[PDB]
């Protein structure tokens, strides 16, 4: 599993 | 070029329609047109630009990962030769991805960042710059990779310096920037301890400032804080 | 044009990769290239062509419906004037949709249908012809609409005549054709009783032939039969 | 709700 980045506005 | 004849206001209106229709390629083209009118962007407008290009590049990143995995599988001992097609098609998708990243970086350099004086706008754009260098880094190899990684780090770092001076610890742009820079450290820069330390310090400083927030601001901040926590759980 | 330099086998290989990567625009371009090599298509190849264009047009149909709904809302009594942008953008998407439909219809006419002698291939292509005229009908107005509707009906009818003579009632192409022709009757031709009668007769005739099928064939046939049942439930 | 047509292969 890849790390989570900021989601879409 | 192609949007030169359309009103700025019309381009923004159509970007919003394209968002509703999930037509992100159109949305991105409309927002590129809007930026190229030469006026600074409002907060809502910055949001539209970000949403459009994030969706386009997101699709490309997903496709690239699928193809890279197939390619890696084919280059293992005992795998049957199938010719150049997998590499050719992975390269096609890769080139398109790099093109989108270069387009965004071009908009930021001409002239969004230099005209952005307020902390909220400047940090938003420098974070974007870091993100699109990070997406270039995901597909880069060799010495080219080193310079791309350095460019991402430099953009994120300038954004961090401004955000720490000018924004409260719960500000969602500051939180999202720290989240993404932590992802950079873990996934790109081979610095998992830096990633963890950043996520932890960011989380704790935000926690201490939550009492100052209204209900709407509280909801946004805590959402992003939970993402920091999700990563910390993944990483430890 | 652009795929003229690529091997037929390479185009098929890349269509399959594009499917895995959910890159349906690429998949469709690869399959168009394959068709234009001039050789007849295998069953697997026909499937790739169908999957590619169905995904592309499916996206367009969804976007068009979103925009048409916004447009209809704006043209109601008491709604505020917002200028030509909604109509302009709905028209842009519509024109792109029509272009995709015309492309597919072009491939079928040059020269897939005329070279298809076997029932399984000819019915598959005539069903496709009906479907892409049906998608054109969804966005058509006036007298143009009448001729487009007639073209869809004519294609479906020829397919039906062949399938009834040449295929068993459980054949999945025959079942899918009948499903789609029933949808034509209900949604396009203002003939809900014809739609219901077709779905019912198709379902019952398939039911009576299920005993002849192996487990894999049984699973495919019953799935499509359940879709007929779903529509009958919606329509009654 | 729109009627259901044949799904993707
Ligand atoms: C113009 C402006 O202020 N835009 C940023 C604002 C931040 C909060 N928003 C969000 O959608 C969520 O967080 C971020 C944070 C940073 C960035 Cl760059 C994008 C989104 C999404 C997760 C919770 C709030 C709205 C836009
Ligand atoms: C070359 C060939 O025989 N293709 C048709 C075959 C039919 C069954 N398949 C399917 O994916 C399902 O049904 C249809 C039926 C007709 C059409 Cl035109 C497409 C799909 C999908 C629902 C259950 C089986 C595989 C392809
Ligand atoms: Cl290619
Ligand atoms: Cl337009
Ligand atoms: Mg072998
Ligand atoms: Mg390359
Ligand atoms: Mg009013
Ligand atoms: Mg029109």
């Amino acid at each position: 599993q890849r790390s989570t980045s900021t989601p879409n506005v | 070029g192609a949007m030169g004849s359309m009103e700025r206001a019309s381009l923004i209106q159509k970007a919003k329609l394209a968002e509703q229709a999930e037509r992100y390629e159109d949305m991105a083209a409309f927002m590129k047109g809007a930026v190229e009118k030469g006026e600074e962007l409002s907060c809502e407008e910055r949001n539209l630009l970000s949403v459009a290009y994030k969706n386009v590049v997101g699709g490309q990143r997903a496709a690239w990962r699928v193809l890279s995995s197939i390619e890696q599988k084919s280059n293992e001992e005992g795998s049957e030769e199938k010719g150049p097609e997998v590499r050719e098609y992975r390269e096609k998708v890769e080139t398109e991805l790099q093109g989108v990243c270069d387009t965004v970086l071009g908009l930021l350099d001409s002239h969004l960042i230099k005209e952005a004086g307020d902390a909220e706008s400047r940090v938003f754009y420098l974070k974007m710059k870091g993100d699109y260098y990070r997406y270039l880094a995901e597909v880069a190899t060799g010495d080219d990779k080193k310079r791309i990684i350095d460019s991402a780090r430099s953009a994120y770092q300038e954004a961090m310096d401004i955000s720490k001076k000018e924004m409260p610890p719960t500000n969602p742009i500051r939180l999202g920037l720290a989240l993404n820079f932590s992802v950079f450290h873990y996934e790109i820069a081979n610095s998992p301890e830096e990633a963890i330390s950043l996520a932890k310090t960011t989380f704790d400083e935000a926690m201490a400032d939550l009492h100052t927030l209204s209900e709407d601001s509280y909801k946004d901040s805590t959402l992003i804080m939970q993402l920091l926590r999700d990563n910390l759980t993944l990483w430890t």
